[PDB]
């Protein structure tokens, strides 16, 4: 049975996995993030004669972008959410599971407890009849004494 | 002679289970104050923002 | 002799300082949330839930 | 005090869980995020230059569309993050108690084994006890019907 | 504890 120390220990190495996941997603972040501003300022270079619609067709580019960064954001909570509403839904069932020990736990209690009483009823049965037995070993002399003795005189 | 040879080859494991316990408690100390500077330096860059 | 009982007294401490030096980091990351979110958000997620 | 120290160590696991997990979650989603930008940005780099014939009035048409869409997604991404998220790592966090739960009634239920099994080695005895006495009884009936004849 | 207890009215 793994110890309450064990089973927090396993808790907090649990949560220090969950830690340890959060420092690697942050650096693929950063990268991914320096990656997409190299490639921001190439696609602007090209588009420098000076023009009002070089300055327009950029705005689009920079609005475009923003609207898939965003998109991608939201899906990928969704999908996290949906992850943690399985995960508590195992362990809603192994909660039935738990309920049903302690309704054994309460009926092994009342076994125990019919157990008890008979084992009170043969220690009082036990003790009148080693009381019966001696009345019976007395009987018998006082019958042999009062009424058998007596014949050979008659 | 053989006595002798394995008798200093398990005090050398008995100094070699000292050195895994100071370096492995510095370990955590180091991390212990290592996580603190990220902690303080996310205040003080955060702190700058409210300026803009 | 003694060397063994102090190794088995200093592994068993070292694994106290480990479990106290993150319970240290985990508190302050708790703080950082608490006051990066909305403190009527935070208080939705440990109170409102509990409140006469 | 050490049960209560338990509960402490419990509750600090619990928040340290949902500090954690709500960080990381939302690192996730940044990750995400940026990792489908690059892919727009790398596939659409050649076509800029064709486009450059484009007609100025379905440009500014484009990009005010483009700002409402933009609006909408941020609305449906802060109600994940501030509302459905918090929740749900809140309810895993309540029920990170139930190995504990279980180790303890494994344990209730082996010790209400061995009492049973106790009792009826009791009763047994007490039962072999009376299986002689009422032999004996039967005896003393038995001679006292020889003694009537 | 101070922290919240000042947004409780009540100690949490």
């Amino acid at each position: 049975l793994p110890s309450f120390h064990s089973l927090i220990q396993e808790g907090w190495a649990n949560s220090v996995k969950v830690s340890s996941e959060l420092r690697r997603v942050q650096s693929q972040a950063q990268a991914l993030s320096e990656h997409l501003a190299e490639r921001i300022q190439e696609i602007h270079k090209k588009l420098s004669d000076g023009s009002e619609v070089s300055v327009l067709t950029r705005a689009a580019f920079d609005a475009e972008l923003r609207c898939v960064i965003l998109r991608g954001c939201r899906d990928a909570l969704m999908q996290e959410c949906r992850m943690l509403q399985e995960e508590a839904a195992g362990k809603k069932q192994e909660m039935k599971l738990l309920q049903q020990q302690q309704q054994n736990i309460q009926e092994a209690c009342l076994l125990l407890d019919k157990k008890q009483k008979h084992i009170q009823i043969l220690i009082k049965g036990n003790s009148s009849s080693k009381s019966q037995i001696r009345r019976s070993s007395v009987e018998a002399q006082k019958y042999v004494q009062d009424k058998l003795l007596p014949w050979p005189q008659e | 002679p053989d006595c002798a040879s394995n008798m200093d080859n398990a005090l050398m494991r008995m100094e070699s289970l000292e050195a895994e316990m100071e370096e492995v408690t510095e370990q955590i100390l180091t991390w212990r104050e290592q996580q603190k500077t990220a902690f303080q330096m996310n205040s003080d860059a955060n702190s700058s923002c409210i300026t803009a | 002799l003694k060397t063994d009982e102090e190794l088995a007294r200093s592994f068993r401490q070292i694994l106290d300082l480990s479990f106290k030096v993150n319970k240290e980091i985990s508190l302050q990351s708790q703080k950082a949330v608490e006051e990066t979110c909305e403190s009527a958000l935070v208080r939705q997620w440990y109170f409102d839930g509990s409140l006469p | 005090g050490t049960t209560e120290d338990k509960c402490k160590e419990m509750m600090r696991l619990q928040l340290a869980y949902i500090c954690a997990k709500h960080k990381l979650i939302q690192m996730k989603a940044k990750s995400a995020s940026l990792k489908v930008g690059l892919q727009w940005a790398e596939n659409n780099a050649s076509v800029v230059q064709d486009k450059a014939s484009q007609k100025e009035e379905n440009l500014k048409v484009r990009i005010t569309s483009l700002k409402n869409e933009t609006l909408q997604i941020e609305n449906h991404t802060n109600s994940i993050s501030n509302e459905k998220l918090p929740g749900l790592v809140r309810d895993n966090a309540q029920l990170l108690n139930m190995p504990i739960v279980k180790g303890d009634y494994d344990l209730q239920m082996a010790h209400q084994t061995s009492c049973s099994s106790r009792q009826d080695l009791v009763c047994d005895h007490l039962m072999k006890q009376k299986a002689s006495f009422e032999l004996l009884q039967l005896g003393y009936e038995l001679e006292l019907r020889k003694h009537r004849d | 504890e101070r922290k919240w207890e000042k947004i409780l009215g009540k100690c949490p």
